[PDB]
RNA sequence: ACAUCUCAGUAUCGGGAGGAACAGAAAACGCAAUGUGAUGUCGUUAGUAACCGCGAGUGAACGCGAUACAGCCCAAACCGA
RNA sequence: GGACUGUCUAGUAACAACAUAGGUGACCGCAAAUCCGCAAGGACUCGUACGGUCACUGAAUCCUGCCCAGUGCAGGUAUCUG
């Protein structure tokens, strides 16, 4: 039979329809009055969290992070530039809003490490995501055969180096064949061409 | 003693006036600069010509002239001695990565040969049957229609 | 100058002289789906757009003749070299 | 000359890990096959395909020969402290 | 010649140049007009038309004619264009 979890998932395929629609309308009102990084006791989308790695355990944290919608907030050139480089308005950043939210969260919790994240909606001017963080120093996690790997030294500050899930995708590492000649094994090694 | 080794004391090292060997101006521009203006001479004209077909739709044939086969028959003792018979596919080099093997009719045929190949030409045939010989088209060779 | 709307001349298709009808080549519309149309979209962005930033050339004082010679029997047309003419008017 | 192009994703700037980093067990390849079988890297493919005021310039990959080789864990179903 | 005291080219110009009170026009009822910032935000402003912004003219005295075709700004606009 369908899991109770499969129902949370289905509602979120259409966040604009049904009860979820009314729920979101209500919630966001309180969300807009909150901070940039708010630690929350329970994930808004249980199915997605658990699917990504979440566990109701000691040392597992979650935090909602809001980031502004739109393109780059760039300053216009102050010195000589050829027409090609005089743009301001249509320039966008190469990092995506979800990866930005992940970073602003990891900085708020300097001891924790990013596990993954998902989207929880957006209004006309901002987007909200919920990052899942893990305490690499808590022994409850150090003995978890599913999450212990995130304790190794080479996993330190993993988000800032693009080793996160949303990170690896934004780096164009999804495809294993055609179209991935300049992205794997890294952007930097391929002379920065993607 | 080389030309180089004799330059000490010449001042200009073969460049003529010392006002010559400076920058790209003495070359008329960097690299191919002016290939249609001041240096258009002996340059292939500017333009777009033809089209190309996708590499994986292209075929590479293995060719061999009768002269080659015929000249080495007495030496190719490691191949059938009929009433001579030789499966061409085993003679040609580069027959692995090739789409097929074809015999061309260049040269003479002083023997009675029974050739086995995937394709032949008129001249290849006429010359083989001209010396009282046969030509056998392979199963792959059945692609003529 | 004047020019007869119909007259006898060689038809490269039938391979024998026959009556041809003369018409002025009308411009065929552009589909906007050729390779050049696609490159314009691809290569145009922030700042100057190279060739796609240039504007229409000019005019020669007199243009050559742009005609279509149509055969009266086989109905096919052939083109010929033109000649500078300030104006062309057919007779009948 | 110069605007796209080029110099170059270079100089330089912000953030971060290690003794090495990153990548990695196919929603692959597509010498189309009755074929190959995680990833790096070296040689080659090749200045070939492809780009480009189709100017100047720019520029891969599949495969191959090597080096070294190693594959596994969750979410869910069915259980329910 | 500039009204006056005043300002200026540190190091070839002290002047008739700049400033000035005085005259004039322009914008804005304040969640304004004008201006700064990529954003979060900020100056004017502990200010409110007898205000303060943006310009021209340059004490007093007598005056300041005609032109809206072009350019600029502003308002309207059946119809045309968009
Ligand atoms: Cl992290
Ligand atoms: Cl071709
Ligand atoms: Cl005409
Ligand atoms: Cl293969
Ligand atoms: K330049
Ligand atoms: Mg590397
Ligand atoms: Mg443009
Ligand atoms: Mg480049
Ligand atoms: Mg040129
Ligand atoms: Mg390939
Ligand atoms: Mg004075
Ligand atoms: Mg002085
Ligand atoms: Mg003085
Ligand atoms: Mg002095
Ligand atoms: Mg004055
Ligand atoms: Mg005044
Ligand atoms: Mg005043
Ligand atoms: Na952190
Ligand atoms: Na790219
Ligand atoms: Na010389
Ligand atoms: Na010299
Ligand atoms: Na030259
Ligand atoms: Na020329
Ligand atoms: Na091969
Ligand atoms: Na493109
Ligand atoms: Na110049
Ligand atoms: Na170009
Ligand atoms: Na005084
Ligand atoms: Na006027
Ligand atoms: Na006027």
């Amino acid at each position: 039979a369908r899991s109770a979890y499969s129902y949370i998932r289905d509602a979120w395929e259409n966040p604009g329809d049904g009860q979820l629609a009314e729920l979101q309308w209500q919630r966001q009102q309180e969300w807009r009055n909150e901070g940039a990084v708010e630690r929350i006791e329970r994930p808004t989308r249980l199915d997605k969290a658990r699917s990504q790695g979440y566990k109701a355990k000691q040392g597992v944290i979650v935090a909602r992070v809001s980031v502004r919608k739109g393109s780059a907030r760039k300053r216009r050139h102050k010195a000589g530039r050829r027409s090609k480089r005089q743009g301001v308005t249509r320039i966008t950043r190469r990092k995506d809003i979800q990866r930005v939210a992940e970073e602003r969260a990891s900085r708020t919790f300097p001891n924790l490490r990013v596990l993954n994240s998902y989207s929880v909606g957006q209004d006309g001017r901002q987007k909200w995501h919920e990052v899942i963080l893990i305490d690499p120093n808590h022994p409850a996690i150090q003995n978890d055969d599913d999450l212990s790997w995130i304790c190794a030294d080479d996993q330190a500050d993993r988000v800032f180096r693009g080793l996160t899930g949303a990170g690896r995708r934004n780096r164009g590492l999804s495809g294993k064949g055609k179209g991935s000649e300049k992205t794997r094994p890294s952007l930097r090694s391929n002379g920065g061409k993607a | 003693t080389s030309k180089k080794k004799r330059q000490r004391g010449s001042r200009t090292h073969g460049g003529g006036s010392h006002k010559n060997r400076r920058g790209a101006g003495h070359r008329g521009g960097r690299g191919d600069a002016g290939r249609d203006k001041h240096e258009f001479h002996n340059h292939e004209p500017l333009g777009k010509s033809g089209f190309k077909r996708p590499q994986k739709v292209q075929e590479e044939a293995a060719t061999i002239d009768v002269r080659e086969i015929d000249e080495n028959v007495t030496l190719l003792a490691a191949d059938d001695v009929a009433e001579f018979r030789v499966d061409v596919r085993d003679v040609v080099e580069e027959a692995d990565d090739a789409d097929y093997v074809k015999v061309l009719g260049a040269g003479q045929v002083r023997h009675e040969l029974t050739l086995i190949a995937d394709d032949f030409s008129e001249g290849a045939r006429e010359k083989v049957e001209g010396a009282g010989g046969s030509v056998e088209l392979t199963d792959l060779g059945e692609e003529r229609q | 100058m004047q020019m007869p709307r119909r007259f006898n001349t060689y038809c490269p298709h039938c391979n024998e002289h026959q009556e041809h009808e003369v018409e002025k080549v009308r411009s065929g519309r552009q589909t906007g789906m050729k390779w050049i149309d696609r490159q314009r979209e691809r290569n145009s962005g922030i700042g100057n757009d190279g060739k796609f930033s240039k504007v229409p050339g000019g005019d020669k004082p007199t243009k050559k003749t742009d005609l279509k010679y149509r055969c009266g029997e086989c109905g096919k047309a052939h083109l010929r070299e033109g000649w500078r003419a300030g104006r062309l008017e057919f007779q009948e």
